[PDB]
């Protein structure tokens, strides 16, 4: 109901890890996109309500409209600050998850490689996925049922493989990761955050001036607020296999590949990681 | 064919009945039987002047007046109070519609001329001030509310239906 | 995934089923009980109480009044009596939506992920190397039956094999961590 | 009668495809149709629907042309290449809600035009949510395949 | 992939921004954005390239094709970048902006049933809520970031910085209608944060700029030559431009502390030409080095100069604008109070400051000079002849006493440049300043004028000794 | 402003034959300089009827009209077929907006009234038939602005706007 | 009768030659098996939109098809996906030409310039139940020549 | 599978049969009612009541008036004259 | 042998008959009886030039001139204009095909030179404007056969096929 | 602009270029630079007939002629061997496009009067016979491009393009 959406922003700041952030952001986007409309005479707002602020505040006088589009830019920046400040990582359900999974894979007689990577600089994984896409224009790989950002196992497997295929040639890669006529010999798991220092998400901006611009005349900044993963956030994931044959080239490659990019916009040094720990549980 | 008139639910009361609300046939489009007012007609580009509460045609499409449709004779004496349209019942903008109606109709709506002496500055009015959210709620209904004496005692929801739908625009000159 | 107000207990996601989905589970238990000796009256009982509330969106295992499921469907949930025990045997609640609503909610509840292929030299996305797959979330529950015939070896298959069988890998995408699943025999989690 | 989603998609496409004039506007609309159908699944129809109305930047004239497109044929979507694309894909969605009789056309235009009934539209869309969701995502899949064929790539 | 080179630089009073347009925010702090370096490096490449093209071919090329030409180095929609930057700023901390407490609830009570506008001012280590309805009530806050005294001085004494505070300092508050305190206490609370964060300014921000290569970019046409030309555009970026905001006025000016390299076959001349700035020892000695670096990119050591390629595109002068380096307008003075000249530059760029009310001593040749050189100026064409009598200086062809003619600026009508040079609120300033030094304590102000394409022609020596007297009274 | 006049483009043009006394001052607002007609003013809820065509009112918000708003007179001082409203230019639903206008006008719009023994049955109409866009550029777009049309008639872009913009919903009775 | 088996021989002969690369051959072998069952399950119009979209017919590929109607040395350009879908699209249009379901002149001027492609697809939609009845044996013959004359991957 | 348009009582699926399928059931019933004394009047009269309304899509135990069967096929259903007691007993209607 | 010539359906008047007396024989290419017009010829790569309804050869395949090619010779006058083309009738793109042609057909087409004065930018001219819709039948269709406008109640369809079949391009310069 | 001429490529040496000197500027249209031939123009409704091939204008759209567009003049003022139209290059049906072409180009096309006295009866012809493609290379692809194939290393990659691309039609008399 419309009585449900006007209260959605208060729900974020009162739970801080317990709303469905995926659905909460999507519902917020209905307000961010009807911002001018939700401001007309839509009272019955609580004291906690964060939309009164844009009734009281005022930025332009000659234009009803130009007063609003400025308020909407602030509202977006404010929303990005709510998410990053309130929604903070609780990594106990992940540790219980990975410890339960790791016991399962031992039952199945795999050799597990527990890996913790730590975010060094503000990371951007899944920038083209759908989380804040309807608000920020960018996204983050988000697991709406673990209610956490994550790094897809397909991405880690695809990054590691490009480093072995580049280093150890082609035939060695397709002997570890297979091809259209051999199965791969290494499985990966998604990487979930298990511990942060203070924050989990963090606002950022990209302001292109000269992109697809012919000259200096067509240049003008287009600021793009968005969310990134905060620094000093530890992502845990698993690597398991059956042939000891493939154990060495993975434990070797891992530390090198993390210090380079592991996500989007790493040419300008955003998603750089840090091997925090490697645990190797041999099968038998 | 049956002819109908158009009364609404304003904050004002200048439309008391203004009409013989019955045509000899008790048929009604704006049915309030099941779960609230249904088929309520919305008229676009008009204001009520909150005085002689007839409608002022305005070029702004964001002008907002809505009312109920009742079948009667349009006070044939005072033929200076309406404009007596005739639309095929598919060319008027209804709300909470019911089983469709696909045949021509004649409708009368309270119309007061521009009367150019000042400039129009229309403003929005909801329905509040419970002083009247009961009193003329009875009056305008009492043509169909003494029947509702069974539908208002135990099926009382339509007092909160007036609160939501009828949010017309009074010119407030 | 669920968003709701008016709850002393917050939930990020909920279990969702429909009446058509419980009928087919009843239908499975009805027939195999007449095509064999095994009669699982306890499951049949729990499901019959739930099926008697058909036509209304009910709420087991909790006290939600109304929520928005998958960002798009606002449902008003009646509360089936709290004493109907859990069938998932867990702590999260379980909605049973009427099948017109639940067919939309359940379909949008699947995870849908786009993957790409990278030009090895330009380090950019290939041409036509972008596709999308569909996963079913973690902790989904599927119901099935495994039937046998008197064979002097169906006896061993049920005695020893089926007991020492808890974790299995199903389907594809195995090397990106998909497919691991757990088998929970009704015989011991009835 | 009743048009199947592939006949409803051809009709809606040959109106948009003709209203768009600059090929840069059509190549944008090709990007819209490709990923806006994947966004409707991931973030629901209602959040994505108003996203489109905002990205359309419905100015007084742009909204005026969009309304003309429902009836006239000389109507031409005019604006920036990314505005008219989202403005075209809004017509695609509106052409479905109107023709399938899901939402009355008057209520829809009055929603996009005036701000007061816009909030009321947000409500009707939450009641009619199971109606729209069941169907629309295969009519939009036809619009996606029609654009990947009739519009050269990026 | 392997490390190409490393550039230990410093920035002088950088005004690096962020999502809140400040260098610090409630979540983190970045005094150096590696995204701005990559963005400015590309901007100083499209300038240097068009300089190499207006000295050997008499041609100018659009931006969308120069980067298309260099996309095999910096990357584009079709190719990942070949170089990847990594800034490691020193002190490597978290250091977010935390506002411990702000005891303000009287100004709340001073704001009921009224539409005033709060305004913040930092008077003697204490801030005041200047309600323009005559209430300069104080506030007792307590936060981080330790605004020492100097920035409070430096901001209030610099007419440019204080002018840009006019946004971050004040806001109206409507309260005639329904009001609150929990809502007003949060409006005013962020108004403080967005104000104090403007004071996280620091001189001497020392950071390193590691630049990596991938060793997987086969030499398509001039990779080994395109790349080592980009390094040149990076040095002139360091030596002529700065990072952050208002770099056209000296802020964020970059220096060089020590340059290493790790691939002699490419960086050879670059590190050497960069080595020549660790021990600058004389004003006009650097004026030689500024020209020494520049000419080695021109006719001397011509870095493969393959312009004969079907990627470029000549510009249209009546509809395009391009900035390139005029090797002649360059002036290296000496200074010993960075803060003074940093605040003096306002005397040289304002239409009333006491440096061009002397050099260009009138109204019109003064303003019209700035209109064409001082970036975009707010000129209100609602008064009398002072839109045409400044036009009469900026016409394409008319009675000109000073050579400020624009390529298609016509009178009695407006062409594309006629509106652009007059109504386009984002136009860089051709007149620029930069303070540079290291290891010698000998700060040298640098002044120059970027050569644009919209100019019909400019009298070099005239506007040079305008710039000459400019850089003289700026100290 | 002054006494203002709204004329409609729809293709019979005999009621734009009925255009009357010009600016008197200089109140031409519908800019047509280079790109074509600007400041077009659309009325929603009406229809031109193209037979004694005088903008008969309706109730549908989906039918509309488009024309020109120019400084005029009530057709030789005959105030039966006009409304003569006054609005603060806040509620002026202009399209192709360019520049700005002051905040009060005396706008005259044609008027008719519903006559029974028929329905309304409104239908949309486009603009085509390049002879027609010669018939109106010569008659209804010229004797109102025949100071230009030596310069902006083959960089015209007004028929590009006539065919595009000026749709309408004729009665077609 | 077997006229449609002869027609499927002429058509497959044109495709088998216009597909130069052998990996483009093995892709058309994939299309011939999948796209015949999809017209069974999903219907003609859904499958045709699917085909005509993965074909990516700009104008460069339209001439290759239009020429292939007449010449016997035209060649399809593109990658295994595009050429195979474009080949199968020609396989279909070849049948509607050699069976009078569409005027060849119309079909060729429809493929040519700008917008009569929409007229074609509009027309093809009105003939949908006729086509999906007549092409069953033809596409099934194409499916078997493909599996016979083209090796697997 | 059905799309329950022109109604507010929602079904997810529905039983669909045709007239030629019923004629073959009448034939099976007419024949074996002669090769045996057993009669099936309760079944033979349901089927014959249905077959009277041939040349029209009818729904037995429902009020639908419209539907979209299997995602593609629109049907304008005319409910039966009065009712038929659910030949195949289930809450789901038969078209 | 069988002399034939081309006359098409533009808005212009120069196409009235444009060519002197018909063959005199009972043979034509286009039926007019049951489904309206049949066997409408479509020529591609030509435009009508908004006057003097002759076909200047363009190059793009998008330009249509849909018309009724009939039996006759051009104007019994200067042959400085018409194509004078012979073809086996399996090489002219007909639409709405009916009873099959079987012989070679020498045809004449209103050909103009390329006229290399300036650029040729074609303008799609759809047919509308009912007044000429009958005039077209009044000036073209009723004479080519004379079995129309005399004994046809099927005149109604000939009013519709023009606004449904023929749609072409024109230089307008 | 550049006055451009269209050298079609049939099997015969009836091309014999028989047109004038190269661009007079700096740019051809039919590039052969690195990915093969480019910007190959296509004409429709014409057959070359290779009896001094001059693209006899047919009307069957299924007849086409490909070929190259090089800038030249129509054979020393003999302006009747060609068509000499002037078009805005948007209508240029080009193949294997490589880059942009401007808004106005002059195209000279070897043209023949409609070859009457015979019904067209044209039939498709491809290019084969390596003796001819070897001729055609040195005949036009080297006489007009005796600067390529030398800065280009691989030549026999684009020789088969003539066999692959350049199909045509001819009366085959």
């Amino acid at each position: 109901a419309i009585d449900f959406l006007v209260n959605i922003l208060e729900l974020i700041k009162e739970k801080q890890c317990n709303i469905n952030l995926f659905s909460a952001i999507s519902l917020t986007s209905i307000v961010y996109n009807n911002f001018g409309e939700f401001l007309s005479n839509n009272q019955s707002y609580s004291t906690n309500n964060p939309l009164l602020k844009y009734h009281i505040i005022i930025l332009n006088d000659k234009n009803k409209t130009k007063d609003v589009e400025e308020k909407r830019n602030i509202f977006k920046r404010e929303v990005a600050e709510l998410i990053s400040r309130n929604f903070k990582l609780d990594g106990e359900k992940v540790r219980n998850y990975f410890d339960s999974l790791k016991e399962v894979l031992k039952s199945l007689k795999y050799t597990i490689v527990d890996v913790e990577i730590t975010t060094r600089t503000r990371a951007l994984i899944g920038v083209s996925t759908s989380l804040g896409k309807l608000i920020f224009g960018s996204g983050i790989s988000f697991d709406p049922y673990m209610n956490l950002p994550y790094i897809p196992a397909s991405e880690i497997k695809g990054i590691v493989r490009s480093y072995i295929e580049g280093k150890l040639g082609e035939q060695e890669a397709e002997e570890i990761f297979g091809n259209e006529e051999r199965e791969g010999n290494v499985n990966f798991t998604d990487a979930y955050p298990t511990r942060s220092k203070d924050f989990l998400f963090v606002p950022d901006v990209i302001t292109p001036h000269y992109n697809g611009k012919k000259s200096e005349a067509d240049a003008e900044p287009r600021p793009v607020i968005h969310l990134t993963i905060a620094p000093k956030v530890t992502f845990r994931f698993l690597i398991y296999y059956k042939r000891e044959d493939v154990g060495k080239p993975i434990c070797d490659s891992m530390p090198i590949i993390l210090i380079r990019g592991l996500g989007a916009r790493s040419s300008v040094g955003y998603s750089l990681f840090e091997l925090r720990k490697i645990e190797v549980i041999k099968a038998a | 064919s049956t002819q109908r008139e158009y009364v609404f639910i304003p904050i004002t009361n200048s439309i008391t009945i203004d009409v013989k609300i019955t045509i000899g046939g008790s048929d009604h489009i704006t049915n309030i039987d099941e779960r609230g007012i249904h088929n309520v007609l919305v008229i676009t580009g008009y204001a009520v002047d909150e005085k002689n509460g007839r409608l002022v045609p305005t070029l702004d499409p964001c002008d907002y007046v809505k009312g109920i449709l009742v079948a009667g004779t349009p006070q044939q004496a005072q033929s200076n109070d309406f404009l007596t349209l005739k639309l095929p019942a598919n060319k008027l903008y209804l709300i909470r519609k019911k089983g469709n109606i696909s045949d021509d109709l004649k409708i009368y709506i309270p119309y007061s001329s521009p009367d150019a002496r000042n400039s129009m500055k229309t403003k929005p009015v909801s329905i509040s001030d419970d002083t009247i959210v009961n009193n003329i709620i009875k009056e305008v209904f009492d043509k169909i509310y003494n029947i509702t004496q069974k539908e208002k005692v135990k099926i009382e929801k339509v007092k909160e239906d007036i609160k939501e739908l009828f949010s017309y625009y009074a010119l407030e000159q | 995934r669920i968003i709701e107000i008016d709850s002393a207990k917050p939930y990020v996601w909920v279990y969702v089923t429909t009446y058509e989905l419980l009928k087919k589970v009843k239908l499975y238990l009805d027939s195999i009980s007449q095509l064999s000796n095994a009669s699982f009256s306890n499951l049949k009982n729990k499901i019959d109480t739930i099926l008697a509330k058909e036509g209304k969106n009910i709420t087991l295992d909790s006290d939600l009044k109304s929520a928005i499921l998958n960002e798009d469907f606002y449902v008003e949930l009646e509360a089936l009596n709290n004493k109907i025990p859990s069938i998932i045997n867990a702590g999260v609640p379980l909605l049973v939506l009427e099948d017109s609503i639940g067919r939309e909610v359940i379909n949008r509840s699947l995870i849908r992920v786009r993957r790409i292929r990278i030009d090895r030299d330009k380090k950019v996305v290939e041409t036509g190397g972008l596709w999308s797959e569909e996963y079913v979330p973690m902790k989904t529950i599927f119901f099935s039956v495994l039937l046998g015939k008197e064979s002097k070896e169906s006896a061993i298959f049920a005695s020893c094999i089926l007991r020492n069988l808890r974790y299995v890998i199903l389907g594809g995408k195995e090397t990106i961590g998909k497919g691991i699943v757990e088998l929970r025999w009704v015989k011991d989690v009835i | 009668l009743y048009e199947e989603d592939y006949k409803l998609a051809l009709e809606a496409f040959k109106k948009v495809f003709n209203a768009l004039t600059h090929y840069g506007a059509k190549q944008a609309f090709r990007s819209r149709a490709r990923d806006l159908v994947e966004e409707i699944y991931n973030s629901g129809f209602i959040p994505t629907f108003f996203y489109i109305i905002s990205k359309a930047e419905l100015n007084s004239d742009s909204l005026d042309s969009l309304i003309s497109l429902f009836s006239s044929d000389n109507a031409i979507l005019r604006g920036s290449d990314e505005n008219v694309s989202y403005s075209a894909y809004l017509f695609i969605i509106l052409y479905y809600l109107i023709k399938r009789g899901i939402i009355e056309q008057k209520f829809l235009i009055q929603a996009l035009r005036c701000e007061k009934t816009r909030l009321d539209l947000i409500d009707k869309l939450y009641n009619l949510a199971p109606i729209i969701s069941a169907k629309i995502r295969t009519y939009l899949l036809a619009i996606k395949r029609l654009s990947e064929a009739l519009i050269e790539a990026r | 992939e392997e490390l190409l080179m490393s550039l230990k630089l410093k920035a002088l009073y950088p005004l690096t921004g962020g999502y809140n347009r400040h260098s610090i925010n409630p979540f983190y702090e970045e005094l150096v954005r590696p995204t701005e370096i990559k963005g400015l490096w590309r901007w100083w490449n499209r300038v240097l390239f068009n300089t190499l093209a207006y000295s050997t071919k008499g041609k100018l090329y659009t931006y969308e094709s120069i980067d298309r030409l260099f996309e095999d180095v910096f990357g584009s929609e079709n190719k990942k970048s070949a170089v990847r930057l990594e800034v490691i700023t020193d002190e490597g901390n978290d250091n977010r902006f935390e506002l411990s407490y702000v005891e303000l609830d009287k100004v709340i009570d001073c704001l009921r049933n009224y539409k005033r506008k709060v305004s913040l001012d930092f008077i003697d280590n204490t801030l005041i809520a200047e309600i323009e309805g005559s209430t300069k009530i104080p506030i007792s806050f307590k936060s981080n970031l330790d605004i020492d005294k100097i920035i409070k001085d430096l901001v209030h004494n610099n007419k440019l910085l204080s002018f840009e505070l006019l946004g971050f300092k004040s806001v109206e508050i409507d309260a005639t209608k329904i009001s609150d305190k929990k809502i007003l206490k949060e409006i005013l609370r962020d108004l403080i944060t967005n104000y104090l964060e403007y004071f996280n300014i620091k001189q001497e921000v020392t950071f390193t700029l590691n630049i990596y290569l991938d060793k997987s970019r086969e030499h398509k046409q001039n990779f080994e030559d395109k790349l080592k030309f980009a390094l040149y555009s990076l040095l002139v970026f360091i030596l002529l431009g700065g990072i952050g905001r208002k770099t056209s006025r000296g802020f964020g000016s970059l220096s060089i502390i020590d340059v290493k390299c790790y691939d002699n076959s490419i960086c050879k001349k670059i590190e050497d030409l960069a080595k020549n700035f660790l021990k600058i020892s004389s004003g006009n000695e650097l004026k030689s080095k500024i020209e020494s670096i520049l000419d080695c990119i021109k006719n001397s050591c011509i870095d493969t100069l393959y312009i004969e390629n079907n990627i470029l595109s000549e510009i249209d002068p009546k509809k395009n604008v391009v900035y390139f380096i005029n090797s002649d307008l360059f002036e290296v003075k000496r200074i010993n109070d960075k803060e003074k000249v940093l605040a003096n530059i306002y005397k040289a760029v304002s239409s009333e400051g006491c440096c061009i009310k002397s050099i260009i001593t009138d109204k019109y040749v003064r303003k019209s000079f700035l209109i064409a050189f001082g970036g975009y100026r707010k000129v209100e064409k609602d008064k009398g002849l002072d839109i045409g009598f400044i036009k009469n200086y900026l016409c394409e062809t008319c009675e000109t006493v000073s050579s400020f003619n624009i390529v298609d600026f016509l009178l009695s009508e407006g062409s594309f440049m006629s509106d652009y040079i007059l109504q386009y609120e984002h136009r860089n300033s051709l007149l620029r300043f930069k303070l540079i030094s290291d290891n010698s304590n000998n700060s040298y102000l640098i002044g120059y004028i970027l050569h644009s394409s919209y100019f019909k022609k400019i009298d070099i020596k005239y506007v040079r000794c305008i710039l000459e007297k400019l850089t003289y009274c700026v100290i």
